[PDB]
């Protein structure tokens, strides 16, 4: 009976998730314009938690009865999951380089920070998610386990390398390279300022939600009785990170106070 | 592309034996193979699927085992009733594919040697009155199937104007029937006096002759 | 779970037909349905697939004759342009377990009762029945002759008598009409107290016919 208390759980999360994302996104773009580059990448954090918060329901009337929305559905909400996950994680390296840029490079931050850079790197972005995404869509479909319907990705002892190419993908590209930046940037910010806290809490707590997910694929990958507690850590792992997309208008709430001066006044 | 090979054409085997039907694929099938069975005029029946798992309501005499390229499938206590055919069905593609069955197999019952029982019929007065004459001879209840007959006419052989039909083989004593029909013309009819049909089968130490004359 | 087959028929070379598949007990968007054709005495040789979307798979020899199609309760096989080689025994099946890309559509059950399709530029015509009258046991039958398409069902006593009783298989003839025999085998002393009457029925001519035999 856990898959009732499971679907409440992701009931929870997206009306949480929506209420926050919609009041940023609010914010944002009525009490400012985005004059500030450092909105634009909030407004396009806030547009990729949408994209969680929208393939929810699927999976609560998928936890309940079956998947019956066939098979390019069964595309298009995993296309929203990754395509969310891949761009949340890039932005946030995207924050944390310009937070480096103007703390220690401040002399020629000057030139970089307008709404032109933003517009691009905003733009490449989201065309590197989707590419990136590409790949995984592809194997997804819905098959029927005796009357049962279940939207899933299957692979024949032929393109069984394409599994390993993309867990091996989405290990590295979304877990090692952001980490990297984030470890250069954030020790030289520390150093420079000790003697802000705020995208330092954003990345943490956004590495530790996904964390131990890829930790869970990595072992995954190289395994390809062991397998009844890896599966039940990937679905705890799963919803482990879920969160993310609720806790970050949380944070930039909790922070900002541009945020407070105008959530104060509705 | 994947081609479906059963080895054994037809096995013959007797009542609480054991049969072994091999099934093979051109190339590798990760163990999705299943087992179907029919009975002479029939809808087959599914057996076992996953080349490992019995369908629900079949006996437990089945056993499916094998993945890879090869197959085989054992039934362990034959009964009268198992005589029919077994096909082969993979499941792992449906691209290209000429067939996805296999060439079937055909289960014979084995049986005691059991002679024929001869019977001969000549033509009715209406099909002579129509205008064609058929004298029919029947073998009935015997085994094997290689059963043989010859009609004659006036002493004198006859080739190309007989027919011969033969049943499945019996689900409740395994036996066989046969009948053969020679068509006549209606004038040639009156040509001769004496009709015969010789039966030669293994359950007989000489030829048996069932024979009449016109009146 | 059931599934019919309906729209077998006689159909001139060249001119197009279409089979039905009605499903009753389960709802075909959970299921991928099957298409399988047997000709008379030989294997299977599956013809097409249909899966949970509605994506259609055929075999290579299939491609392009035939075309599926499905619907809230039915699922319709087109033959564009029948050729003399299509004649045979279509059946319907559902599995269990399918994929929407027709990978892993193993498990076959339940089949259907298979609808006989013909093809020829012969036209219809209706069996004639004449009785092969008796001479332990004695063995008496009738004879039925020259009729066409197929299938002729024959009975004795109205469904009554059924002990004994053979019915071989339709042969073809020179002529292109078929002929078969039903014979029954019956104690001696009961010929002259009961009376056998051989039911004879041609559906395609709708032709009923009772012929008694008497010594």
């Amino acid at each position: 009976n856990g898959k009732l208390l499971l679907a409440v759980f992701y009931c929870l999360l997206f009306v949480f998730s929506l209420l926050g994302n919609s009041l940023v996104i609010l914010v944002l773009v009525v009490c400012k314009k985005l004059r500030s580059i450092t909105d634009v990448y909030l407004l396009n954090l806030a547009l990729s938690d949408l994209l969680f918060v929208f393939s929810f329901p699927f999976q609560t009337y998928y936890l309940l009865d079956q998947w019956v929305f066939g098979t390019v559905m069964c595309k298009v909400v995993s296309g929203f999951y990754y395509i969310g996950f891949y761009s949340s994680m890039f932005f946030i390296t995207l924050m944390s380089v310009d937070r480096y840029l103007a703390v220690v490079h401040a002399v020629y931050a000057l030139k970089v920070r307008t709404i032109r850079m933003g517009t691009t790197l905003c733009l490449a972005v989201w065309l590197t998610a989707i590419m990136a995404t590409i790949p995984l869509l592809v194997f997804y479909q819905v098959a029927s386990e005796d009357g049962v319907l279940q939207c899933y990705s299957f692979y024949n002892q032929q393109t069984l390398k394409w599994k390993i190419f993309t867990n091996f993908k989405m290990n590295i590209l979304g877990l090692l390279i952001p980490f990297t930046i984030f470890m250069f940037c954030y020790i030289k910010i520390l150093h420079q300022l000790k003697r802000i806290r705020l995208v330092l809490i954003v990345v943490i707590a956004s590495l530790l939600f996904w964390v131990p997910f890829n930790v869970v694929l990595f072992l995954t990958s190289l395994h390809s009785s062991i397998s009844q507690q890896l599966t039940y850590a990937t679905h705890v792992t799963e919803i482990i990170s879920f969160t993310h997309c609720c806790v970050n208008p949380v944070i930039y709430a909790f922070v900002g106070e541009k945020f407070k001066k105008h959530l104060s006044e509705i | 592309a994947y081609d479906m090979t059963q080895t054994p054409a037809s096995v013959e085997v007797a009542v609480g034996g054991t049969v072994t039907i091999k099934c093979q694929a051109s190339q590798s099938i990760s163990s999705y193979l299943s087992w179907y069975q029919q009975k002479p005029g029939q809808r087959p029946e599914l057996l076992i699927y996953k080349a490992s798992t019995l369908a629900s309501g079949v006996s437990s005499r089945f056993k499916g085992s094998g993945s890879g390229t090869q197959f085989t499938l054992t039934i362990s206590d034959l009964e009268a009733a198992d005589a029919a055919t077994y096909y082969c069905q993979q499941g792992y593609t449906s691209s290209n594919i000429d067939n996805i069955f296999g060439g079937g197999t055909e289960v014979v019952v084995k049986r005691t040697v059991a002679a024929p029982s001869v019977f001969i019929f000549p033509p009715s007065d209406e099909q002579l009155k129509s205008g064609t004459a058929s004298v029919v001879c029947l073998l009935n209840n015997f085994y094997p199937r290689e059963a043989k007959v010859q009609w004659k006419v006036d002493n004198a052989l006859q080739s190309g104007n007989s027919q011969e039909s033969v049943t499945e083989q019996d689900s409740k004593d395994s036996t066989y029937s046969l009948s053969s029909t020679l068509t006549l013309s209606k004038a040639d009819y009156e040509k001769h006096k004496v009709y015969a049909c010789e039966v030669t089968h293994q359950g007989l130490s000489s030829p048996v002759t069932k024979s009449f004359n016109r009146g | 779970q059931s599934v019919e087959e309906s729209g077998g028929r006689l159909v001139t070379p060249g001119t197009p037909l279409t089979l039905t598949c009605t499903v009753s007990g389960f709802s075909l968007s959970n299921y991928a349905m099957i298409w399988v054709r047997q000709a008379p005495g030989e294997g299977l040789e599956w013809v097409g697939t249909i899966s949970l979307g509605g994506y259609t798979y055929y075999a290579n020899w299939a491609k392009g004759r035939f075309t599926i199609s499905k619907t809230s309760t039915t699922v319709d096989l087109k033959i564009s342009s029948p050729t003399t080689e299509d004649t045979a025994t279509y059946f319907c099946a559902r599995a269990r377990w399918s994929t929407d890309s027709a990978i892993y559509t193993y498990a076959f059950d339940p089949w259907g009762p298979g609808t006989l399709v013909t093809v020829s530029s012969a036209s219809t015509k209706g069996p004639s029945v004449f009785p092969l009258a008796p001479s332990g046991t004695a063995a008496l039958g009738c004879l039925v002759k020259d009729y066409f398409p197929e299938p002729v069902t024959v009975s004795w006593n109205s469904g009554a008598l059924t002990s004994g009783v053979h019915t071989f298989p339709a042969v073809l003839q020179s002529s292109g009409l078929y002929s078969l025999s039903s014979v029954v085998t019956v104690p001696s002393s009961s010929l002259g107290t009961q009376t056998y009457i051989c039911n004879v029925n041609h559906k395609p001519s709708n032709t009923k016919v009772d012929k008694k035999v008497e010594p």
